[PDB]
């Protein structure tokens, strides 16, 4: 529907892209749209747990633009669902895929494709005179996990850019200071970490030291206090915790990642 | 001028019930970009070029799914507290105070409250190709995908309806651990003991302290409903992505020290040879817009993690229970 | 300690010293359930994984990006400087500098995000271990779920790990309740505990704690007549005053 000037030929976008043009034959004004349009999402419960995968073609309304139609299609908000069964019970969410609709990987084995649920529905017995107490208790300990510090890193620009050349070092020599500000921010990176774990865990200034004979009237801290017979003297949950998280380097074991 | 003096005391003789707003961000667009669209869009030879930089559009995507991910997950935090979806009983006698503008209305389609209804007209926010053969349309002919959240919603007020009907039916107590269920003139007996003030106070001021609660609420609903510029965060926030995204497609438009930027006026007028200078100009200035664009994003979404933490906490401090924290849960005593 | 730690949560110490040995009991076998539960599920400290494994994919990523060409004609310097009169390779060595400054320059930016990242998560643990640790804290699941007594640090690598003691309430029963009770024309309030009633008899209780007593004076406070507070109850409020008289 564009009215061209008789002196013009194209027609540009606002990012200066030709999406209208006049055909030189027969002047009528033609308009140019590109051809490639929707994200595709992929929903795989592991490779190595199964070979089938769900394909979720965003923007794309089933009631086409797919690569492979199949047996079962579903249409959710998040688009065009290939390769998963609709079920009509509500469980909670495996494989998030959106707009409340969740994928998991159910027996014959198939991906499921459900509305979320986000629990057990309950309803509190109000009354105007009725009061509810508790009669007994529970003591329950949960844990609750935190990051402190990271690794502090150290680069050196020269040999990372121009490793053992010296005309690259001349030539990096005509850029600045920018190689002094990486390093002064990795260098406020790495004191920061000292800053968080020393923060965090320096809190007393005493060493205190629990008694030699443990009688607390029936509290066990044992899985909690230090095991003396350990070369690193941790509690037993601290020994589990070290194991359960998986982290000098001379030159001469060297000529690996870290390496 | 306080009247300060060694043997003078000041003793309020009467209170008032106020209720006040505070709005907070929890999440953002979760946006995807497609970096072969956005800087060599359906040309081969510009993503033959693009070939030769390495991982750099690998690291763009997993820093977006980071941000698109933790979107939901700051959404999780506030709002999937409690684990229970708990009912209002249908007989509203509550001793003489009034949830309805703040309880789901049962007559919309889409099971809010009042007040809900109000905050989701007064904030502006699937697009196939056959109607779009709008900034939105631009967008995502530039490899700019908006992802939906994961939670709808219906869901989210479901979460908030569930965790009113636990504080109007049981208190502090749901919050802690099995839903115990007390009369409401009670629960706020308690609570008035937690700031200090005995509970005959409040049962000898019972109709007092419900209609003071009930004009609270009604001009929170006309104060929201009149003033314009109320809800001014989750507004900046919604015209900050679209600006930032309208940028990077504006950003198209730039030569970057190259002879063009079309990428097919560049193809038609030179030999790969010389047409490979200009490209990889072209290349270098979208890479460099796409990274700022990644950073800025970034940045906003550390930001907008730590309002949807402080909306945790003021969920978990503020609606769970009673806080004695000056001013964190309003101004007075909570 | 603890009966001071059950009375910082509304509840009388004489509850812990008649069950000293429940408590004892229920302490202990939920700190094994704490090992067993965290040797048993492996994604339990993913939070200190996903550490790890973002700084060593960044450092590798900032290795694996030597191999670009950005634009120039190899990504060996060795090679272009065997090709090439110093012109040409500074041309071309100028194209890998301007690149892997690149690379380095981004790989600093998303280590100062990260680290700004940490240092909240650091600060929420110093907090953590100040309110929680080194006191009993009356914030609601800032130190767990349920009403908290205590917490104990654990060391890990990299971070911190907070075993969460609370006290859970359970096995609730229903009772008639009322807000006060009229005696002698006088309205009656309980001093700290609510007024239950198995449908035939009346008591005041704890609040958290199902301890039925008798109503007395000593119970309860008194606050004008019975004609302001809807719902007061008759009852009689035994005065100790005078079976002694
Ligand atoms: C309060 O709860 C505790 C914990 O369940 C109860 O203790 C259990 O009682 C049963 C029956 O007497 C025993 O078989 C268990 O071995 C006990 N468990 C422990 C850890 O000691 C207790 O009986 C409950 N008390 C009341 C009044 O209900
Ligand atoms: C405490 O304040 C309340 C609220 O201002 C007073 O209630 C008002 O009293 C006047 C005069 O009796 C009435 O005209 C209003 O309609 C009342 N307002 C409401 C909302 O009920 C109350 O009188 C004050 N009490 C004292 C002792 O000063
Ligand atoms: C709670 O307050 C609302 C108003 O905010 C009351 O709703 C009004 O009810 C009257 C009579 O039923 C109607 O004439 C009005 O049109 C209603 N207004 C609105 C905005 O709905 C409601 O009745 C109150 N609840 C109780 C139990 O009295
Ligand atoms: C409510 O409390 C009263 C007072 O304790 C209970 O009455 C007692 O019932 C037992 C039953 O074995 C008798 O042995 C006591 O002598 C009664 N106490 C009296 C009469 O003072 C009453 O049973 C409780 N209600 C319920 C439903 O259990
Ligand atoms: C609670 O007790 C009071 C005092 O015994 C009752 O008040 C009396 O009720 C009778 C019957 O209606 C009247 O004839 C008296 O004049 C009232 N006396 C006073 C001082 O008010 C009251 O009815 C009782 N309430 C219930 C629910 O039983
Ligand atoms: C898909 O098209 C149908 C046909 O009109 C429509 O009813 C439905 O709402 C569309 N789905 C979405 C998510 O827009
Ligand atoms: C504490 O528990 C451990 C294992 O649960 C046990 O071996 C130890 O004897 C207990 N301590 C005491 C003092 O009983
Ligand atoms: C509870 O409701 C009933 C029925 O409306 C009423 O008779 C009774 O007085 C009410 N009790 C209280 C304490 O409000």
């Amino acid at each position: 529907n564009k009215k061209f000037l008789p002196f013009q030929q194209f027609g540009r976008d606002i990012a200066d892209t030709t999406d209208a043009v006049r055909d030189p034959q027969t002047l009528e004004i033609l308009d140019i749209t590109p051809c490639s349009f929707g994200g595709v999402s992929v929903i795989t419960p592991g490779t190595n747990t199964s070979n089938q995968v769900a394909v979720l073609y965003q923007d794309v309304n089933c009631t086409w633009r797919v690569y492979s139609t199949g047996s079962n299609v579903f249409q959710t908000r998040a688009g065009c669902l290939i390769g998963a069964e609709h079920v009509n019970n509500s469980y909670e969410c495996d494989i998030p895929i959106g707009a409340g609709i969740c994928a998991s990987y159910q027996t014959s084995q198939s991906i499921i494709a459900y509305t979320m649920s986000l629990g057990a529905e309950n309803s509190v017995a109000y009354s105007n005179n009725s009061i509810a107490i508790p009669t007994n208790f529970t003591i329950s300990v949960t844990t609750e996990i935190l990051p402190v510090s990271m690794t502090k890193t150290s680069v050196d620009c020269t040999m990372y850019i121009c490793g053992d050349s010296t005309e690259c070092s001349n030539l990096l020599l005509q850029y600045g200071s920018f190689c002094t500000q990486l390093n002064r921010a990795l260098t406020g990176i790495a004191v920061e970490q000292d800053k968080n774990t020393q923060e965090v865990f320096a809190q007393v200034k005493q060493i205190y030291k629990t008694p030699p004979i443990k009688d607390f009237g029936g509290f066990n801290f044992s899985q909690i206090l230090p095991d003396p017979s350990k070369p690193s003297k941790r509690s037993p949950i601290e020994d589990l915790l070290f194991n359960k998280v998986t982290l000098i380097k001379q030159y001469g074991d060297c000529l690996d990642l870290i390496c | 001028s306080v009247a300060y003096s060694n043997n003078s005391i000041a003793i309020p003789t009467n209170f008032t019930i106020s209720v006040t707003t505070e709005i907070l961000p929890v999440s953002m667009t979760k946006t995807s970009v497609d970096c072969t669209m956005y800087i060599c869009g359906d040309s081969t030879e510009c993503s033959n070029l693009l070939l030769q930089y390495g991982s750099f559009c690998t690291q763009l995507n997993r820093a977006l799914t980071g941000i698109a991910v933790e979107q939901d997950k700051n959404t999780q935090e506030v709002f999937a507290q409690v684990k229970q979806i708990y009912k209002t009983p249908p007989i509203k006698d509550f001793g003489g105070f009034n949830f309805s503008q703040i309880l789901p209305d049962p007559s919309k389609p889409s099971k809010r409250s009042p007040i809900e209804d109000l905050l989701f007209n007064k904030v502006t926010l699937i697009k196939q190709y056959g109607d779009c053969l709008d900034l939105i349309c631009a967008q995502k002919f530039n490899g700019l995908t908006v992802l939906p959240p994961l939670l709808t919603d219906e869901m989210i007020a479901q979460y908030t309806s569930a965790l009113l009907a636990g504080t109007i039916t049981s208190g502090w107590t749901f919050g802690a651990g099995p839903a115990l269920q007390i009369p409401f003139p009670m629960q706020m007996a308690y609570r008035f003991n937690g700031i200090g003030v005995t509970q005959n106070v409040l049962y000898e001021n019972q109709k007092l302290i419900a209609n003071q609660f009930n004009s609270a609420i009604g001009k929170i609903q006309d104060s929201l409903s009149s003033t314009p510029s109320a809800l001014g965060k989750l507004q900046d926030v919604v015209n900050q992505n679209a600006q930032a995204l309208n940028t990077l497609v504006k950003q198209l438009s730039s030569n970057f020290g190259a002879i063009s930027s079309v990428l097919n006026d560049i193809l038609s007028r030179l030999d790969p040879p010389e047409a490979e200078v200009q490209i990889d100009r072209l290349i270098t200035g979208r890479l460099q817009s796409l990274q700022t664009y990644v950073t800025q994003q970034l940045i906003r979404a550390a930001e907008i993690r730590a309002s949807a933490n402080l909306a945790a906490t003021k969920m978990s401090e503020c609606v769970l229970g009673q806080s004695k924290r000056v001013d964190f849960c309003g101004k007075g005593y909570h | 300690q603890m009966a001071y730690r059950f009375n910082g949560i509304g509840v009388t110490q004489n509850v812990l010293y008649e069950n000293q040995k429940l408590i004892a009991n229920q302490f202990n076998s939920a700190i094994g359930k704490i090992q067993d539960s965290l040797s048993s599920t492996p994604s339990a400290l993913g939070k200190l994984q996903d550490v790890v494994n973002q700084n060593a994919q960044a450092l590798n990523t900032l290795v694996k990006q030597l191999s670009s060409n950005f634009g120039a004609i190899s990504s060996v310097l060795n090679d272009i400087l065997s090709r090439l009169d110093p012109p040409e390779a500074e041309v071309q060595i100028d194209r890998l500098i301007t690149g892997r400054l690149q690379s380095l320059q981004t790989y600093v930016t998303q280590q100062l995000i990260r680290a700004a990242e940490i240092r909240a998560s650091a600060n929420l643990a110093a907090t953590k271990m100040s309110e929680c640790v080194l006191g009993q804290s009356k914030r609601v699941d800032f130190c767990g779920k349920g009403y908290h007594l205590m917490s104990f640090p654990q060391s890990a690598p990299h971070g911190v790990v907070f075993l969460h003691v609370t006290y859970v309430p359970a096995q609730e029963k229903n009772f008639t309740t009322a807000p006060a009770i009229c005696h002698d024309g006088k309205a009656h309030f309980p001093r700290e505990g609510v007024f239950v009633s198995n449908g035939t008899h009346w008591f005041v209780t704890q609040r958290n704690f199902y301890e039925p007593q008798i109503i007395t004076t000593d119970n309860t406070f008194v606050s004008g007549n019975c004609d302001v507070v809807i719902g007061i109850v008759n009852n009689t409020v035994y005065d100790p005053l005078q079976p002694e008289l």
